[PDB]
């Protein structure tokens, strides 16, 4: 992950944040974005969450770190749009 | 003379280098740097 050389090269999501802890900015450096920094790199030890769409009637998805959010339309709400 | 040795006697004048009891400053001559190079030679590189 780390090492004098590891974070001086070129870099790469093939190369830094993917075998070993991945603790912060190595998968905001390779896209230069604080975007989906830390909507995706919850993502690197227990899997996803949002790829089974909780929520239903048409309801967007918003992954937190614990929790998730679930997006529904006018006049529909819930935990997962229940 | 007594600058040149001979063993017959242990013969031989103990002595000093000139610059060591005065020194010299000149600094030196530097314009050109000096490099070390990854055993390869482009080290880095990312895939195409
Ligand atoms: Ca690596
Ligand atoms: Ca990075
Ligand atoms: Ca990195």
């Amino acid at each position: 992950a780390n090492s004098f050389l590891e974070e001086m090269k070129k870099g790469h999501l093939e190369r830094e944040c993917m075998e070993e802890t991945c603790s912060y900015e190595e998968a905001r450096e390779v896209f230069e974005d604080s975007d989906k920094t830390n909507e995706f790199w919850n993502k690197y030890k227990d899997g996803d969450q949002c790829e089974t769409s909780p929520c239903q009637n048409q309801g967007k998805c918003k992954d937190g770190l614990g929790e998730y959010t679930c997006t529904c339309l006018e006049g529909f709400e819930g935990k997962n749009c229940e | 003379d007594r600058t040149r040795y001979f063993s017959m006697w242990n013969q031989a004048v103990d002595s000093y280098d000139p610059d060591v009891r005065i020194i010299e400053n000149h600094g030196t001559e530097d314009e050109l740097p000096n490099y070390c190079f990854p055993l390869g030679g482009i080290g880095i590189t990312d895939t195409f």
